[PDB]
């Protein structure tokens, strides 16, 4: 089954025909030779992906698959953390419930409901074989049963070697077959020894075995809006992105601007950085952190605007604890993680570092 | 008791300062204290910094990035003092220096030194 | 036979072998049991001074507490929480003398208060655990003054504030029996009775006097305060026994530490904390050695346990160590603590059969104060 | 040696337990922190109370009074720690009594201890 | 033969028979000298520490300062003033940090000057003599900042006022070359010359790249301020020496403090203070013995002298002590200072021979830090 | 020679030809059966004395004559602290250069000049021979070398064993004749632990052989003007007893308010007490010094009178390092001090004992 399962989930991943308009698909804003995002330009650069319809943008940047699958179903730990989950503000539970939005969402794929996904499914014979093989005959005749399963065989497909396959230069590192360069080690012991550890790390202590540095908690970390990317997505200026709160059932006031630790695996190739797609650039997303920790002027400024970094678009619940080390990370240190999160990247996405 | 010979890890006592993971712990073990391996005492503050070594495990053979933490905030403890340098670089590279107070990142800005846990974050390499 | 930290790191190698994890984090203490017991440490009159937490069951330091200029600890009997009247100066030893009581939490260690005292008005001293002296209700702090003349400030640790300064007579030592009453010893010989409110000229009595003065009761009293007995040891081991549980000091018929034989032979008892009252059981304690009459101060082997109703001895416990101070658990079936200022040891015996059964060493400098809470 | 042992004194050596002066001596001998036998070390304070002993003298066989002093407002020096009780009443009797820090009437409030001295103030009577 | 303390007592009998009558008093420590020694003891981390002011020639303590947490000593070359930076909190170890400059008179050892440092500026280790120091004219102190970003507080010793903070590379300790100008050694394996003006940005230049990522240079490298003499030892015995009397840095030849079939064999250098530097003699000593290559701050039982210059080795001590740090007095015929953590003694020998003369022991708790005056 | 001088001395002491009007000798203020001090009733009352005139008072208390041989002369120390000398300023180098004053001043003995007083001394043919055998023939022809004779004379008597014998119970008990009563001892140990060691020992440390019970030093307690005393003397309101400081060639203002501290032998009986006789009791003169270490407000107050003890006659100099111990003494130390001063009471002076 879930060989074949995740087979089925590879056919609708590049159909285009889950869009209203049939002009885009999974692989349309997850690019799979762009690490599974989007290399598409809307009105706020690649901050945001643009709809079926041509028109309609999202608030939100669009997020590699790759390494999704490790993050466990969102929950909440003993600590009081809430763990795992799905987009930016873990609104999913987990890669089946997250298969299903951008299919029906307006702004996305635009499909009207789950009747018409079904009518598109039945358009291709190739389906009613595949989809009747695996969930039993007349599948696609039940909007939910096929929007379902369609959700399913879309999140196997995520689960298999392809999204995650450990094939990054870390992984070659750990298993003894390379060496890092004196460079790429610098920034893991960097990486392991300052704040970096502390949230982008699977655990607090001891060896994990599948590593996606992210402890898959949810921070804010006291970004701002993206000017121009939240006038595209149209949702108004006086909106405001509350991160984890916006997820149903959460009501603490305290989640309010936090979002999911993202896996800074291939990060090195999915720009535009953060939440909102704020930052073109890698070292300005690792700059963002010394506002906190830095005495001197400079790191006040974001270097892509040449301007203020901007008052956060949630001031309140800042992870200041983590944020303010005491340690200001110099151009020596953030040469280093820049290298350390390179390694992190994929064998097939290797080329795609410049 | 020979100081200058090689250190030779262990991992049948923490308290002891032949400790396998002890291998660049300055100043106290916090199991001492009232912290543990891993943990700070009470009434201290555990530092967000930290020193990394790449200790040899000798039971499974196997190296483990020990990332340092101090303990903070206390007079230091006066029990099981300790000082080993495997791997102790100068301060000039700070990662792996560990005469100096990590505090740094404590709770209520604590800086003074009471003890050190022995945590790891990784297989070395 | 396997020790505590051999524990740790057999148990340590299974979780990184399972694979386990666990958040580094700030430990909890454990609850405060009547095996906890506090070694204090003036430090031969250091400037700073530790306290350390023990669990006499384990013999383990399950946490410390810093404090200065030789202050005076005091444990709530109900283990709720512990203080002390603590002395810093701005320049470490020189300087702006703060004096000042903090209250901790006995299971995070925090200080949830810090009073200050006004006018540098605590009595500096060798540690006299009765010196300072928390009222039964833990709301009051009581804490002795001999300059310009003996006194005794008043603080309340409920409204976290200094209340006031009791002007007394020439009496010394602290021993708290209601809320808004202590007993001191006067030089007359006598005892004094002190009752005081928020104001007013204190209340003050003498009892009779209860002792020659040519014989000299020492620095050490123990005092069981939910007994109300003062126990008082005199330089020959004879010793005076008051009963303060009515509120008032009646005396109890005076009993021999030691044998007459034994006293030509030159036993005398000696060291710190000389004395221990076990209130249960009701036991006198008492560190004796041979020793010349003058080196009372000297540190003792033995430990004479007598019956404080009959003054039969009980045991004559060989300690097979230089003992300063000892002081006992007041749980049943206690642990005798024994502290070593020369080895900086706790030696934690059985109280029945003086067998030491575990130590907890590296207690700081000069540790010379054992303190336990009366839980029970 | 034998702590227990009656005190032996000796008019041959002032940084020594067993000096005739010490005889009812607590804390630390000034003479071993840049004090002198009757004279405080440099940047403490001379207390003006004391406490006396009558100290016999063997080099004379006459007894003498000792009116020690403490010296103030520093850390205990940690040099020469000497605990002596001839003739030492209780807190009681503070004419004799020696666990007090008699710290009274030093120069600028000075109340810690550091060390003290023995000098004679007249004759066994 | 007679010891210090029996001289005394000779005078002291002398003196009653004779009915010499005299006034106690405070004494002045006799007038600093080259002989003078002071002996830190940053007391394995505690909070407050203690700075033994010692005769080297009668081997006796003439004074002492009472210091914080890990505070930097510093004594000014002409012996006009000492001082240190110290740590202070407002309850021993914890509360509000109060950094601060103190300046002593050498002779009364009474605060000449108390000035706080803004924002607990201070940068906090195991003591580094160079983390703090002494411009040549002594009217300026610089301190090492770690905290956020390497960066360096200028305090006017004169005006008794903090200045600003230099903000800088990567890069660490301080040599004063000058009232405006020191150095600093930075992680490329350069160093970096630090002007400061009244106010601005520094004219930072670093030199070239003097050693490799893997050679490993010592946190207790020598610095004669007036010689402008930095000896800077590595991990395997090999010294790099800095000529910064210039006003820029020459480096001179790499010496080899240990020949190779000694390396082979397991000699290297270690302890705390590994390495002295005679000023006149240009003579560098240092701590060696048989160790591994991990163990570079355990004591040292032997001490090999060597030819700054050309790098001949003059002689090897045995030093019959397990000693951590070595100094030299800058008098001729200088004295050989050894400080053994472990038994808290100052051991003090003839440097030419290396026999011991004397011994003060009982210098605190893990004494580290010697520190000479350059007054010759 | 020396047991016929003093012979002299005891003849001029008690002979009132040396006062102007007759009616007045040395014993008439120095009485020998009160510790030679003056037992007569001024406007004063005992606190200054009356010369020989029957009307002009002194503004200070006429000290005893005991011990006062024991007193260095005038001297300054490498302390910078003066020492010695003679009347409560030490404006008298020694007893003999003492000795003249009280003859020429005319608030006490009034004799108009030297001549006057060897004018005296011949009409007496004892003298005649007396003198003559001392100083020669002649001399009591010579106003200059009379004057001097007797004078030193009159200081030679003061140092024979009558003036300063040593058999009070102190030095009885110093010898092991006899024991201290038990609060005597306790007197003693105070007095030798609390700060009036300080002040009233002979020496710093160390032992006298004849301890008199004061340092010779020149100090400022602090003390009020005795206002009936100042009155008497007719010095007036504005008037300041600079003590010390009014000795010729002492310009110091450091030393204004400072007076010699006296020997507290005989103390017990030659009330009333200080400079200006402004106590009464031996005891209020104890408790005076509480003033600076006690925080209760009766410390304040002088209880002979109910009132403040008074701002000092001169406010500064007070020597505080010594008078601010932070002890105060409680009434059983003051019992007690009060015992060891009476046993500094000479023998012929313990029936005198009283109050
Ligand atoms: C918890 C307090 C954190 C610490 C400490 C650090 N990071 Fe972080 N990071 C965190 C969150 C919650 C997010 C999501 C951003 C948002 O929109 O709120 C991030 C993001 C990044 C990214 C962006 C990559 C992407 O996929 O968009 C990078 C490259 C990154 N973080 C790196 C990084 C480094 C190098 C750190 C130590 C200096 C570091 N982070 C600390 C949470 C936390
Ligand atoms: C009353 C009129 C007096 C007569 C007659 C004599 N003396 Fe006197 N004397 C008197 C007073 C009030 C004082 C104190 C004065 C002062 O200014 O301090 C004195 C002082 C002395 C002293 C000094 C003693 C001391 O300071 O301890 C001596 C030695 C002394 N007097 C001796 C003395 C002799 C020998 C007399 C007859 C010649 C004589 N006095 C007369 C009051 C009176
Ligand atoms: C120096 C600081 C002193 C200390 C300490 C004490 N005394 Fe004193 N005393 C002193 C002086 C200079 C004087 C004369 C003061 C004056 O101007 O009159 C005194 C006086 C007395 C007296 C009166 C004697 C007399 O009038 O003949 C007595 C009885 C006395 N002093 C006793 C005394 C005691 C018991 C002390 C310790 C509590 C004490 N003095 C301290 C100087 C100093
Ligand atoms: C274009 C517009 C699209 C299309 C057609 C799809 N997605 Fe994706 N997606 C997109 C954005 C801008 C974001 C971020 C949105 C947010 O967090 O609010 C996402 C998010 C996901 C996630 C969550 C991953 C993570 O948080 O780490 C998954 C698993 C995901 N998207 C998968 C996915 C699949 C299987 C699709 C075809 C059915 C699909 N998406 C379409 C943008 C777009
Ligand atoms: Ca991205
Ligand atoms: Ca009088
Ligand atoms: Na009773």
């Amino acid at each position: 089954a879930d060989d074949a399962l995740a087979a089925l989930g590879a056919q609708l991943f590049v159909d285009p025909a889950l869009s209203r308009n049939a002009t885009q698909s999974c692989a349309t804003c997850h690019d799979p030779a762009r690490a599974f995002t989007d290399p598409r330009e809307g009105k706020a650069g690649l901050a945001v992906s643009v709809g079926d319809d041509g028109q309609s943008h999202g608030d939100r940047n669009t997020p590699t698959l790759g390494y999704a699958a490790l993050v466990p179903a969102f929950h909440r730990d003993a600590n009081g953390k809430y763990k795992g989950g799905q987009f930016w503000d873990g609104r999913a539970d987990d890669l089946k419930q997250n298969a299903g939005q951008p299919m029906l969402n307006p702004v996305e794929m635009a499909m009207p409901d789950r009747a018409a996904v079904a009518a598109r499914l039945r358009d291709d014979p190739a389906y009613r074989t595949g989809f009747e093989a695996l969930f039993g005959k007349g599948v696609l005749d039940d909007p939910e049963r096929a929007f379902d399963a369609a959700a399913e065989a879309l999140a196997a497909y995520q689960a298999t070697g392809e999204f995650s396959p450990f094939d990054s230069k870390y992984d070659r590192v750990m298993r003894g077959e390379e060496k890092f360069t004196p460079l790429e080690e610098f920034g893991y012991t960097v990486f392991i020894t300052w704040n970096c550890r502390l949230c982008h790390m699977q655990r607090k202590q001891g060896v994990a075995e599948r590593e996606t540095f992210t402890n898959f908690e949810y921070h804010n970390i006291g970004l701002p809006v993206n000017e121009t990317a939240r006038e595209a997505s149209g949702l108004g200026a006086d909106h405001v992105d509350h991160g984890l709160l916006a997820r149903p059932g959460i009501e603490d006031p305290a989640q309010s601007g936090r979002f999911k630790v993202p896996s800074l695996r291939n990060v090195a190739v999915t720009g535009p950085y953060m939440h909102n797609g704020v930052f073109t650039d890698l070292r300005t997303a690792i700059l963002f952190y010394n506002k906190y920790t830095s005495r001197r002027p400079e790191a006040k400024i974001n270097p892509e605007t040449g301007a203020p970094w901007g008052e956060p678009e949630v001031a309140r619940n800042l992870s200041l604890a983590e944020l303010q080390s005491g340690l200001m990370l110099d151009d020596g240190r953030v040469d280093a993680l820049v290298a350390f999160l390179e390694t992190l990247t994929d064998r097939r996405y290797e080329p795609l570092l410049e | 008791t020979d100081p200058r010979a090689k250190w030779v890890p262990q991992d049948n006592d923490i308290q002891a300062c032949d400790y396998w993971r002890h291998c660049s712990i300055d100043g106290n073990i916090c199991d001492c204290s009232g912290g543990s391996l891993t943990n700070c005492p009470p009434g201290t503050k555990l530092a967000t910094a930290s020193w990394v070594a790449s200790c040899y495990n000798p039971t499974d053979g196997q190296s483990y990035l020990i990332a340092y933490r101090d303990c903070c905030g206390y007079n230091v403890s006066g029990r099981c003092p300790c000082l080993n340098t495997e791997g102790e670089l100068p301060v000039y590279r700070p990662e792996f220096a560990n005469d100096i107070i990590w505090c740094f990142g404590a709770e209520d800005d604590a800086m003074t030194y009471h003890c050190t846990i022995s945590p790891i974050v990784g297989k070395a390499s | 036979q396997e020790t505590q930290g051999q524990a740790a790191a057999r148990a340590a190698a299974a979780d990184l072998a399972a694979g386990q994890d666990d958040e580094p984090r700030i430990l909890e203490a454990p609850a405060p049991d009547a095996r906890r017991v506090y070694v204090n440490d003036p430090a031969h009159f250091a400037a700073v001074t530790q306290q350390f937490v023990i669990d006499g069951e384990a013999g383990r330091v399950i946490g410390m507490i810093d404090g200065g200029f030789l202050p005076n600890p005091v444990v709530a009997d109900d283990g709720s929480f512990i203080a002390h009247a603590s002395t810093v100066f701005s320049r470490i030893a020189r300087g702006e003398r703060t004096d000042y009581v903090e209250v901790f939490d006995p299971v995070t260690l925090l200080p949830t208060a810090d009073i200050e005292l006004p006018d540098a008005p605590r009595f500096l001293v060798g540690t006299y655990p009765w010196m300072t002296s928390l009222t039964p209700d833990g709301k009051t702090l009581l804490f002795y003054q001999f300059s310009p003349a003996p006194a005794v400030g008043v603080v309340d640790l409920e409204g976290k504030a200094f209340k006031r300064m009791l002007d007394v007579p020439d009496c010394y030592h602290i021993f708290p029996t209601a809320p808004d009453t202590f007993f001191m010893h006067c030089r007359d010989g006598s005892l004094a009775k002190v009752a005081f409110g928020t104001e007013g000229t204190p209340e003050i009595t003498h009892t009779e006097v209860f002792h020659p003065e040519d014989e000299f009761l020492i620095n050490h009293p123990a005092y069981s305060q939910k007994a109300g007995r003062l126990v008082w040891p005199t330089y020959t081991g004879k010793i005076h026994q008051i009963d303060l549980s009515s509120g008032d000091a009646k005396f109890l018929p005076a009993v021999e530490a030691l044998t007459e034989a034994e006293r030509a032979d030159g036993w005398r008892p000696g060291g710190w904390q000389q004395v221990a009252y076990h209130r249960a059981l009701d036991r006198i304690y008492l560190l004796v050695d041979q020793r010349d009459e003058w080196r009372h101060k000297t540190a003792s082997r033995f430990v004479v346990v007598l019956d404080a109703k009959t003054g039969e001895r009980l045991a004559k416990f060989e300690m097979g160590h230089e003992i300063d101070s000892i002081n006992v658990s007041q749980d049943e079936k206690p642990l005798l603590y024994a502290l070593s200022t020369g080895d900086k040891t706790l030696y934690i015996h059985d109280a029945e059969s003086g067998e030491e059964l575990r130590s907890v060493n590296q207690l700081g400098h000069g540790p010379q104060v054992i303190t336990t809470a009366d839980m029970g």
